[PDB]
């Protein structure tokens, strides 16, 4: 219970925070688009090619069967030619994101896949743009879908950065790694658990709770 | 209004030639309340669909207002739609949207002012009723008061031309007679092109000038609703004209039934009347002029498309002399009369 | 004395207020007879229905089938109890994973039945139902009618003493429900199975019910053979049923134009009702003659409802004050309820 | 690649093989039991607890919660205590199948879900026994629910015992840990990539051909 050792498992918080977040964020800027691409561009949908879906969903298929740890290591030649840096967080959300992009579009895509197909159909009806179907039809449809993808990503971005720990990102999963992995101390170990446990529910408790009210 | 012509459609599912439609011309007077009767799967779907050009025809060619439809480019075609206003079987709507911004959607999609998207579709949703419920969300709303944000969505735009895809398919007869009542005073009013497919006969009758029956591909007929309902060309819209008529004939009779005449019989017969025939009382009529005896079965009056119309199902008691007199009798006044066997 | 119903309520919970499903219901159920129960949709038809398999639990009453009493047993007596008292569903509640064969032998499997007499039972209900053809299929590949026969046939699997009928052919078409409800009676008129059956569509009680029960609210209205149901029917809300297995509709420019206060230049509207002795006799023929009046027949028709003829008249009657008054005498005379639904 | 290398990664990929079968086979012999004892106590059901519900719930949701890789370091001990070692293949066997259990039981108990409740109903009916009904019924009619759980389940677990190769569980996940990431090789570390994504390929289809052969 060393104050200094809190003072830092506080900072190893902050590490985890914003490796969970930045990375999500960044998760969705390349999955959002790699989402709707895929279900627009699904057969019987309006784009209807299987040429560019079949590509587009086969690269989403071949990264997310990658395994985060073994992904995050392989990557680390790439990652630290575009950061410079393979280690630090800063570095390690570039694993991250590519960790959860993938895993996001084919949720975007389901999430899209749920809403009414004559949605579009009333839509094309009215002279509705498909940048105006997706825009002001599908995606405001497909929100409880959306906000609901999003707490998973991050409850899942929370277990994927503390692996990075073993590659050394460095964070509050990392202070588990020294100290539970090399030099056991119960209370310091009991005590990075018990806050991701926690860290979880919050994210859980936030996400589920804006759903409630984005539902109508 | 709408005159379609010729146009054929065939799909291409599955290595399968599925003649959707077949051969279909179309012609709509403006301002006039037109429907389209088949079975399932015999084009309706795939033709109303034809008209905004939902679905590209193969063949044939579709002008609304005069202006030819498919020879167009995609944002030449979007403004054309703005005058083609649709309304779905499933309601369709926004689960998102409230009732007010659901119908200030097809308004959004072509930019315009707030206050004139405000002062547009306040008009409509105080027309249908539903100026009231502004503030509720589709999960709350009614069968039939979905159907009346989809109505005012699909005139948000002023068009010339209502379509409706079976818009009552699923919906409760009190809320059927309602809606379809509702579209009848919209005709009226503003000289809206209604044009609408359903499988339904009850709604037929109960808001179209003119009918189509359709099958197969092919449309088969076209004459007034109440034409139709008298004197059907083909075995098809018989069909369709007897489930209308509820005309339940007894089970016990066939066993019973003779189809040539036996002695101690009593011919029974199938009496059918048009117009102001059916609210004359002429089986009591008969009853004393011929003195013979009709056991009444059957009876069942319904108008069908402004015309009223009756059919029934009697046997005849009395001697033969005087049969073939209230026979020749009825006839005379214009009741179908048709001998089936014998009791 | 087959099933004895009697008192049975029913109460729930369900939320910040108690809601009553049954009112002291009491119905006997003769043994080899159909007794069905009519009722709009909410009444308690499901919950009546399931007392008496006690898949629902009576707040208070007693529940005698096959003489025994049902509602305190063991657990384990109870199993006991079910092998006497098969069941069928609007939804057909069938296995999607399991054959035809092995959805009827399901019920036997639950019994340490050995295989040798299972498939002997099995082949027989299937020869029964008709689809002894469909040995080998999948709920997924049936259509409802073939669908709903394998669920009877399951039921009959443990050769049960009282069939009961959750709305079992609600989701079957006409055409297709009259055959299932015809078997359904054979298999009561060839092996003398009791059967109880709830219903939201009176077309269905009069083809197969030999008695009736008429439920509206969780208690019971009308409660009497289907043949005095279908004829001298006591209440106004059992009238509207019958009327409905009938198709008699007024139509609509009569109901507006029809006003229940006399005025100048009226005739009455009024409806009949034939019991069986009148249905046949050509009386509005003969009224016509002998009190000089001539009646507009709107709409009319007959059928039969628990071996017994019966049918309805939508007729208005045109003539003097006094002659409509004296053919009316002579329709109550000669057993036609009269009854004036107001004037035109 | 080294001909010691070449004998190296059939070991690898053998322990890796091994500890996910193993572990999703003992994730199973637990969570399967949860899972159906979750669903039967739910409100309405068979058995319904709203008290026992909550607890078997919530205790689900926390161990499901704890991200794998702290829940395994923090397992090390217990670890220790049964196995009597902390590192190896059978070592790994252990914090793998805790991990697998809570993840199960969700799953279990959701695909019993998609069984329509009144064959329940027409269970009792017949004269069924709450044990004949999950045995006769339940679990049949779940079985492509269950049958996909499984494979979805083995998956998570090729890559939880490949985080378990960073902590000394061996396996592909310790060769890509140590010569992908302590010392770098290129032959070395992608091998053990294409390893892994075949082995995941190889368990979907598995999978999927399984669960195409449930008749409709
Ligand atoms: N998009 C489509 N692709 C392939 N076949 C279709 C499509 N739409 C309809 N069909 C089929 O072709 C026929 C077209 O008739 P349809 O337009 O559905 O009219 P209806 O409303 O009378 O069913 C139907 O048999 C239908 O099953
Ligand atoms: N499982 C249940 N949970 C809560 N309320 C119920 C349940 N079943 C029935 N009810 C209530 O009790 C009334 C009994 O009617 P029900 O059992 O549904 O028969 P019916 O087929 O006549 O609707 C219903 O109107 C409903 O309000
Ligand atoms: C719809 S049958 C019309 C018959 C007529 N109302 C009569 O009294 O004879
Ligand atoms: C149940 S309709 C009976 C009518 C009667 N047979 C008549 O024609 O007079």
């Amino acid at each position: 219970m060393s104050e200094p050792m809190m003072w830092l498992l506080v900072r190893g918080v902050w590490e985890t925070l914003a490796m969970t977040f930045v990375s999500g964020f960044f998760g969705f800027v390349i999955g959002l688009p790699v989402g709707v691409l895929l279900y627009v561009t699904r057969p019987g949908q309006i784009i209807a090619n299987a040429k560019l879906y079949r590509t587009v969903s086969a690269i989403v298929n071949i990264f997310r069967s990658i395994p985060f740890i073994i992904l995050l290591v392989w990557m680390i030649p790439f990652t630290r030619v575009i950061v410079g840096t393979s280690i630090g967080l800063q570095a390690a959300i570039v694993p991250l994101t590519v960790g959860a992009a993938p895993f996001i579009a084919r949720m975007v895509e389901n999430a899209l896949l749920e809403i009414p197909t004559g949605l579009i159909e009333a839509s094309r009806a009215m002279g509705a743009t498909p940048m105006q179907i997706v825009r002001k039809v599908l995606l405001p449809e497909a929100l409880p879908g959306l906000v609901n993808a999003a707490t998973i990503t991050l409850i899942t971005l929370v277990g994927y950065s503390a692996m990075g720990g073993a590659v050394g990102a460095g964070g509050l999963g990392q202070i588990g790694y020294q100290y539970g992995y090399i030099g056991y101390n119960a209370t310091v170990m009991n005590t990075v658990l018990v806050l991701l446990v926690i860290l979880v529910y919050l994210i859980q408790f936030a996400g589920d709770r804006i759903v409630r009210a984005v539902t109508r | 209004m709408i005159k379609l012509s010729n146009i054929t459609k065939v799909f291409h599912q599955g290595t399968r030639t599925i003649q959707a439609l077949n051969n279909v011309s179309l012609h709509v007077p403006a301002g006039q309340i037109y429907g389209v009767i088949g079975a399932s799967g015999a084009g309706k779907s795939t033709l109303i669909r034809c008209v905004n050009l939902l679905e590209r025809p193969t063949e044939g060619s579709v002008l609304v207002d005069g202006q030819e439809l498919t020879t167009l480019s995609e944002s030449e075609l979007t403004k054309a739609r703005r005058q083609i206003g649709m309304i779905f079987q499933h309601f369709n709507l926004l689960s998102s949207r409230t009732v007010f911004g659901n119908v200030a959607l097809p308004l959004e999609l072509d930019n315009t002012p707030k206050d004139e998207v405000k002062r547009r579709v306040t008009e409509l949703l105080s027309l249908v009723g539903l100026g009231d419920k502004h503030d509720s969300y589709p999960s709350n709303l009614s069968g039939g008061q979905k159907q009346r944000v989809a109505i005012a969505r699909a005139l948000a735009s002023n068009p010339k031309v209502l379509l409706c895809d079976q818009a009552t398919s699923a919906l409760d007869p009190a809320t059927t007679r309602s809606i379809l009542e509702l579209l009848k005073d919209i005709n009226r009013r503003l000289g809206l092109t209604i044009l609408l497919i359903t499988h339904e006969m009850d709604v037929v009758k109960r808001i179209c000038d003119c009918v189509a029956v359709i099958s197969n591909g092919e449309l088969i007929e076209q004459d007034t609703v109440s034409e139709v309902f008298s004197h059907p060309k083909t075995p098809l819209a018989q069909k369709f004209i007897q489930s209308t008529l509820h005309l339940d004939i007894p089970e016990d009779y066939q066993e019973r039934l003779q189809a040539e005449p036996f002695t101690d019989c009593v011919p029974m017969l199938r009496l059918e009347f048009t117009g102001q025939s059916v609210d004359a009382p002429l089986l009591s009529e008969t009853a004393r002029r011929f003195n013979v005896n009709n056991n009444i079965i059957s009876a069942q009056m319904d108008y069908a498309g402004g015309v009223k119309f009756g059919i029934m199902l009697t046997e005849m008691h009395g001697t033969q002399q005087d049969t073939q007199a209230a026979i020749a009798w009825l006839q005379e006044h214009h009741v179908k009369v048709e001998v089936l066997g014998y009791v």
